[PDB]
């Protein structure tokens, strides 16, 4: 029957969870132990500089953090519901704080990035390699944790796919939906953190809601961009929204990813906002202070339009209930 | 033995993990698709020389901007792929995954590919497509789109029948060799 074979394939999300689960575990420790361990054994001392000794951080990240976090927490948590896989939604949805520190891992990836061209050919890697009979470097295991927190959506989906009948459906659903929240963040603070030239603290800004490059034209009262729109990144936050010039880099791997120069902030107490544009229905203004400036933001998509109209009403709605 | 880094890039069901599923393991699943591919490192030999390619999945990660490039580091050979079910997965062939992987892996060898070969002539396929005023991929289109991105060369397969799996990381790895 049909409820026969969904619990047969239940069975197997669950299984690759819980089997993948266990490799990533294995495979983090086995390089904590066989690379970054080693960078303090004496027998190897010899192969290693100082300077790389200590740049241990940038190249590792915050790996361990999350080697125990999934060691000593989520893998434990995930076995426990091999008797309901439907269930497994709970485990993301009781962790999704402990989830908080791939941002960590994934902004200083860049950072470790460029090191590890620098030192890749040094005589210490090469070993520890050779020792643990790796056909692989250390490089394709740093990239792990960045590959495991963008799986988590998948596996979601597909146990989703299998549960639609399940006492559990409605968990999975806003597990999925609250991975791909972290990791849209995640993501959105990549961009945040390449801005340029920002007069001032970005945290006090309030949360970073939607980054995206877009074409923007002007439609200003009185004392450029009204015919040929300008490219501009933008960051909605809580507090304002920023506009940025992409600035090209360049470079040999993420080095080739560009900067953001920071130009124009608007105020969000000031903020308005026009849903709907004559000709286009994937433009939308962000203007400021009673209409004097007007901002024409080319959407993508409508997909994309939506996301920012909502996230600059919800916005706008907060303000309100605030300012009284 | 030579090392080579293969990285698979793409729009997201358009078959890449089974993809690769197949060519390592050299068999179709039936049941159960698996979803995770780990760094793979296949024994391939091609022009009488032995080749270990690195096969690093990026299923996943296609909604990232800024942790997908995380992936194309010191790349030799880019299998760049759609779905011949989805003339949609095609257009993001030169509007969206080129222009990238040009951009980090400069003068890195493009394999693009056409994953599902054999739904194609799926009259399933074709009836809920024709609803989306659709119809399958052409080759025709295929190498015309290779040769637009400037390719080193196209090629189609299909993970069920494993029909031309083989062929596709065999061009590939040639062209790593280059």
């Amino acid at each position: 029957e049909e409820e026969e074979s969904l619990a047969i394939l239940r069975r197997h999300v669950m299984n690759e969870l819980l089997d993948t689960e266990r490799a990533y575990v294995e495979e983090l420790l086995c390089v904590l132990e066989g690379y970054a361990a080693e960078m303090d054994n004496p027998l190897m001392a010899h192969l290693i500089s100082t300077g790389l000794q200590n740049k241990k951080n940038i190249l590792f990240g915050n790996m361990e953090e999350i080697y125990h976090f999934h060691n000593r927490i989520f893998l434990r948590e995930l076995e426990s519901c091999i008797d309901c896989p439907e269930l497994v939604g709970r485990c993301f949805l009781e962790r999704m704080e402990e989830f908080q520190i791939y941002e960590k891992y994934c902004q200083n990836k860049p950072r470790s990035e460029s090191l590890w061209r620098q030192c890749s050919d040094c005589p210490f890697f090469q070993e520890c390699q050779k020792k643990l009979d790796h056909k692989l470097s250390l490089d394709s295991y740093l990239l792990k944790p960045v590959q495991r927190i963008t799986k988590y959506q998948l596996l979601l989906k597909e146990m989703l796919k299998y549960s639609k009948h399940c006492e559990g459906a409605e968990d999975l659903q806003e597990a999925l939906s609250s991975i791909l929240g972290i990791l849209k963040a995640v993501n959105d603070s990549m961009h945040l953190i390449a801005i340029t030239g920002y007069d001032g603290n970005l945290g006090d800004l309030g949360k970073l809601l939607m980054q995206g490059s877009f074409s923007v034209w002007t439609d200003h009262k009185k004392g450029l961009a009204r015919f040929k729109p300008m490219q501009r990144h933008l960051f909605l936050h809580e507090k304002a929204v920023l506009f940025c010039k992409k600035r090209e880099e360049n470079g040999e791997g993420y080095e080739k990813a560009p900067s953001y120069s920071y130009k124009q902030s608007l105020n969000m107490t000031a903020v308005g906002i026009t849903e709907n544009v004559k000709g286009d229905t994937k433009k939308f203004e962000i203007w400021y202070n009673a209409r004097e400036e007007v901002y024409i933001i080319q959407a993508p998509t409508p997909e994309i339009k939506a996301a920012w109209v909502n996230e600059i009403r919800k916005v706008l709605t907060s303000q309100l209930q605030a300012c009284r | 033995a030579i090392r080579k880094k293969l990285v698979i890039v793409g729009d997201g069901a358009c078959g890449k993990t089974c993809l690769l599923i197949v060519f390592s393991k050299d068999q179709f699943p039936e049941v159960y698709v698996p979803t995770v591919f780990e760094n793979y490192v296949a024994d391939i030999e091609v022009d009488g020389k032995q080749v270990e390619l690195a096969l690093w999945d990026t299923a996943g990660q296609e909604d990232y901007d800024r942790l997908r490039p995380l992936s194309y580091p010191d790349t030799d050979v880019i299998l760049m792929c759609f779905s011949i079910d989805s003339p949609d997965s095609l257009e993001n062939i030169p509007e969206k995954w080129t222009p990238e992987v040009k951009h980090f892996c400069p003068n890195v060898p493009i394999i693009l590919v056409g994953n599902k070969k054999d739904l194609r002539n799926d009259e399933h396929t074709r009836r809920e497509l024709a609803k989306m005023k659709q119809e399958p991929v052409k080759p025709e289109e295929g190498r015309d789109m290779a040769n637009r991105i400037g390719a080193f060369g196209y090629m189609e397969c299909s993970a069920k029948t494993k029909d031309g799996v083989r062929e596709v990381f065999e061009m590939a790895t040639r062209a790593a060799l280059q």
